[PDB]
């Protein structure tokens, strides 16, 4: 796994930045549309619910970056 | 043949052999390294809005 | 790539200190007029059997041939200078300053009082190495003379 | 003479648009010096577009680029044109450092304006490189000397 991560990174650090951004944005957009064309499947609703939970994590660390995400304890 | 006693190298050729490359401005280093160290600040500070420290060493609640 | 950049910088330093050992002017060798042969035997158009419209083509051929010879003499000069500075970029010092980037250790994080000082090192290179001290007039001196002009009613 | 009744820098046209009409007048389109004069007009028009872009932030959109091409700004006028927009520049830098997405970027823009609004930090090539500036003067004095040598041979 270390060799695969280092190989993927050294293939990734050879690109310019706009190529990286459009490649990752294109892959993310295709993988969103493959789960949005799935309607009624349980894995699709769980997929988009986990995407929304990741967006919650990003908003919650944007609200208080020294404390982490807000955990109702 | 007065034209053959003038210098045959044109003023164009002088201006293209003297100013051959467009020189690098000194503010280009500042604006480029600032636009990249803004990303170094964003990922790695503990006061940025998008820090990587919760995506990397998650938490222990 | 870092070794190539360091070799290129040793090459540019070699170019500079063997262009200053000869103390030559800067624009002398990039100007192809200085490599132009002014005392060539300058071909006579009357001994070449031209027709009516053929004389300006003869002048263009003579001028462009002599200009191409001047440019090729410039190129041979710079090939000689390139080998002369490749011979001196080998035995060099290579103690260059490094590019100021913020301190990022492996597990730790960068502090803004280090990003700010590398920004100060970037903006310290925006001042020129020799500058005119253009005196801006402060408000405290222009007002200390403005009220003095207001004292005498001017 | 026609277009050559006035000097190369002493018309009402721009310098590149004067090179164009002088070269259209002295030479037919099939000559060598026609093509070299049109290429020189391209170089001078590139310098004019660069100077218009360098001055349009100060003198407006009707910048009147011919006046500054003929007579460039003295360092005193460079001072007194850096001092008449310094209030608007500092207010722009404050309104942009307030609306930056980072304290890093806010410090970077206020440091760039701190090192740029200082009029002692204008890079003058005549102060930085004296020998290069006088060689750039002699590059045009030598062309005028070659024209004067032709006129004294005539």
């Amino acid at each position: 796994i270390e060799a695969e991560a280092a190989s993927i990174l050294d293939r990734h650090l050879a690109k310019p930045v706009a190529q990286i951004r459009k490649e990752q944005a294109s892959a993310y957009a295709s993988l969103l549309k493959r789960a949005e064309t799935a309607k009624g499947a349980k894995w699709a609703e769980k997929y988009l619910e986990d995407v929304k939970a990741v967006q919650w994590f990003d908003a919650s660390v944007a609200e208080a970056p020294a404390s982490g995400p807000k955990v109702a304890a | 043949d007065r034209v053959l006693s003038l210098p045959a190298v044109s003023k164009n050729q002088v201006l293209e052999n003297v100013f051959h490359t467009a020189p690098k401005a000194p503010v280009e280093h500042l604006e480029k390294m600032v636009s990249a160290n803004s990303k170094v600040y964003d990922a790695l500070n503990l006061q940025s809005k998008r820090v990587l420290i919760w995506q990397v060493k998650p938490a222990l609640f | 790539k870092k070794q190539a950049t360091e070799n290129l910088m040793k090459l540019l330093q070699a170019y500079k200190d063997i262009g200053d050992a000869k103390s030559e002017p800067l624009l002398k060798n990039h100007n192809p007029r200085t490599f132009e042969d002014r005392d060539y035997p300058v071909p006579d158009f009357r001994t070449q059997n031209l027709k009516a419209g053929d004389v300006p083509k003869f002048f263009d051929t003579v001028i462009s041939t002599r200009a191409s010879a001047a440019i090729a003499s410039k190129d041979k000069f710079w090939a000689g200078r390139k080998t002369e500075a490749e011979a001196a970029s080998a035995k060099a010092s290579a103690a260059f300053p490094r590019v100021a980037v913020p301190e990022w250790k492996k597990g730790k994080t960068v502090s803004i009082e280090n990003l700010n000082t590398v920004t100060d090192k970037y903006a310290a290179a925006l001042v020129p190495k020799r500058k005119l001290a253009l005196p801006v007039l402060p408000e405290g001196v222009k007002k200390a003379v403005e009220d003095f002009a207001a004292s005498v009613g001017q | 003479l026609g277009p050559q009744m006035e000097a190369l820098g002493a018309s009402d046209l721009l310098l590149s648009e004067q090179i164009r009409v002088i070269t259209e007048h002295r030479y037919t389109p099939d000559r060598l010096q026609y093509k070299e004069g049109m290429k020189l007009a391209d170089k001078i028009a590139a310098q004019e577009a660069a100077l218009k872009e360098e001055l349009k932030v100060i003198y407006g959109d009707n910048v009147d680029v011919k006046h500054f091409q003929a007579s460039p700004r003295t360092p005193v006028q460079q001072l007194f044109d850096s001092l008449k927009n310094a209030a608007a520049n500092k207010e722009r830098a404050a309104k942009e450092a307030a609306a930056a997405a980072s304290p890093y970027l806010a410090y970077a823009v206020t440091k760039k304006q701190e090192v740029q609004a200082d009029p002692s930090n204008i890079p003058f090539d005549e102060v930085l490189y004296p020998q290069l500036s006088e060689e750039l003067l002699e590059l045009e004095l030598s062309d005028i000397r070659e024209d004067e040598i032709a006129l004294e041979k005539a």
